[PDB]
């Protein structure tokens, strides 16, 4: 029984032989400690070539951010002012889908892309109060301060583990430091279309941009790190005054 | 002395037969004038019909027997002894163990002239000459949810608990013993003979008061713990639970220090160090089921072992007199003498100490 809810759970992602394979691994999966002592890592299934491998208000609880401030992450709806095309082509997206969103039929996310200041991170952050409503362990990240102390030796085998397919994930910001990452979020992304599952967006530049400057060489690897981050939705604009 | 005074306590039951019928039959009669007596108290009861002295009395009078023993003067004092009552079974076993012992050596006798009569035959001297010889109601164990299925840890048990070499069971033994001094009212008596008296009191508050991600062992924790601290120790003098190490006191002398509390307090349970390190088993550990029964308290008697039972039920005891017999690795009470025998799911944080369900 438990194998017939993994296999639709993953059915996207799992090649039904590969799933007799990995049996084993699944298996092996659900019958361990599914949680942590550190709450000191979780198991979770990542596929390796042909073969699946286990890899290791009252609203703002049993939510799990990293590597972010304490107290920044309460943001509310009515104290969002609407303005622009920043805020007035964006509710048309966001309302549409409400108390109704499933696993087992992929959503649509949000590519929040834009200037240096203006309003990156308070659609994502407000957004992760609807996911408090209900309460996910809605994931909120800095990119800038993702590729330093994992790039660090020690503990290293597992340490993106609630970076890949947690309910929800509303990464912010990447404006720091054939890339160190092809093997890491370009395979991190690809664990968010197949085991059906829809992801967050904001940083500081621009899906243009960002292409034009990712991995560089004397090797498009970097026409394809962005396109694994415009597939499940359409990136809209972020336009109105300064906010400093 | 066994068979003056061992009818005596069978007649006014009326089921002092129960185990009585499994353990002495029609050959079990050293003497004389008790082997047909006997079988005059075992015709009645097979109706049966009703149990009483006298219902076997004029029986004698009828079917040939009623002089041979004497008259009714030690038909009498077959009753007049039993100076005791809480033995129990007990007592009948006596006359089995003056039983036993023929049933296994008076085949023995033949054998010794089987080589001067049966001179004159040799293998099947043997094939036959060996063959003979053989002949919450129920107070919760902490929990909120372990509770309906059995429930209790009632009035009276023996637990013998066997994991993975020092584990959360050395948690758990005592973990069944939290809720009950401190969150309700019942002092129980967790003794110690390994983890000592200075061993068990800064991990009770790792179990106790969102501390323990840290550690407790600096002296000063983070500007948190000591505004959340008020749940560990506070109420601990108006509790019941306290801690010893009398190195490894013997089966009878715990059984014998369970007494100055059992006057005190009433005595609820009795959480003990392994039973192992306490002083092949089928005998040693048959000094603390019975110390449960009569001091009415649960008895946590345990072990230090995968988990099995016939395993742990290896050299000794275990699958016989001994009670409940849990299985950690979720809980297996795939034994539980309760009724209910069966698994409860649940888990660990390991960050604070603090257990799970689900």
């Amino acid at each position: 029984q438990d194998v017939q809810a993994f296999l639709k759970e993953n059915e996207e992602v799992i090649d039904q032989k590969m799933i007799e394979k990995s049996l084993n691994k699944l298996y092996e999966y659900i019958e361990q400690s599914k949680n942590c002592s550190y709450c000191g890592y979780h198991p979770k299934l990542v596929v390796n070539g042909r073969s699946i491998d286990i890899e290791y208000k009252k609203q703002q609880s049993l939510m799990k951010s990293m590597y972010i401030q304490q107290d920044l992450l309460g943001a509310t709806f009515q104290q969002v002012d609407i303005s622009d095309p920043s805020r007035l082509a964006m509710f048309q997206h966001v309302t549409d889908f409400l108390k109704s969103y499933n696993e087992t039929g992929k959503g649509k996310g949000l590519y929040l892309y834009g200037k240096f200041g203006v309003g990156k991170t308070f659609m994502l952050a407000a957004i992760a109060n609807e996911l408090a409503e209900k309460e996910y362990s809605s994931m909120i990240v800095y990119v800038p301060e993702f590729v330093r102390e994992l790039k660090n030796s020690q503990t290293l085998e597992e340490k993106l583990n609630m970076v890949k397919t947690t309910p929800v994930l509303m990464l912010d910001d990447i404006g720091a430091e054939s890339w160190v990452r092809d093997e890491v979020i370009g395979t991190v992304l690809q664990h968010r279309m197949s085991q059906q599952l829809p992801t967050f967006f904001s940083s500081n530049f621009s899906p243009d941009e960002l292409k034009h400057h990712f991995t560089y060489s004397q090797e498009v690897k970097a026409a394809r790190l962005m396109e694994r981050i415009l597939y499940l939705a359409a990136p809209i604009r972020l336009d109105g005054e300064n906010r400093r | 002395e066994a068979e003056q005074a061992v009818l005596g306590a069978v007649f006014l039951d009326p089921a002092a037969l129960v185990p009585a019928s499994e353990i002495l039959i029609p050959e079990d009669f050293y003497r004389a004038a008790h082997q047909k007596i006997f079988h005059a108290m075992l015709r009645v009861a097979d109706r049966g019909e009703p149990v009483d002295l006298v219902t076997v009395t004029a029986e004698l009078a009828a079917s040939e027997q009623l002089e041979e023993i004497g008259g009714v003067s030690y038909l009498s004092e077959l009753a007049d002894a039993v100076p005791t009552a809480a033995n129990v079974e007990y007592y009948a076993r006596i006359v089995e163990e003056k039983s036993v012992l023929r049933r296994l050596i008076r085949t023995a006798t033949s054998i010794a002239q089987d080589g001067y009569t049966r001179e004159d035959e040799i293998d099947v001297l043997l094939d036959e000459a060996d063959r003979k010889i053989m002949e919450i109601t129920g107070i919760p164990t902490g929990f909120t949810e372990l509770d309906r299925m059995t429930s209790g840890f009632q009035r009276s048990d023996l637990i013998i608990v066997a994991a993975r070499p020092s584990v959360g069971k050395t948690a758990f033994a005592l973990n069944i013993a939290q809720n009950v001094a401190t969150k309700t009212n019942e002092n129980v008596a967790i003794f110690s003979l390994e983890m000592s008296a200075q061993q068990l009191v800064m991990r009770m508050l790792c179990a106790e008061g969102n501390i323990n991600a840290q550690n407790l062992r600096t002296g000063k924790l983070t500007p948190e713990d000591w505004g959340k601290l008020t749940m560990a120790m506070g109420s601990l003098s108006n509790a019941g639970i306290y801690i010893d190490d009398t190195p490894s006191i013997r089966v009878s002398d715990i059984r014998a220090k369970c007494r100055r509390l059992k006057q005190e307090s009433g005595l609820g349970m009795i959480v003990i160090d392994y039973l192992q390190l306490i002083q092949e088993v089928s005998e040693i550990s048959r000094s603390l089921k019975a110390l449960a029964r009569e001091l009415e308290v649960p008895v946590i008697a345990l072990s230090q072992l995968r988990p099995m039972m016939s395993d742990i039920r290896e050299s000794g005891s275990i699958e016989q007199d001994a009670d409940i017999v849990a299985f950690l690795y979720e809980i297996i009470i795939a034994k539980q003498r309760n009724g209910p025998v069966g698994t409860v799911q649940l888990a660990f944080i390991k960050e604070y100490n603090k257990f799970v369900n689900l």
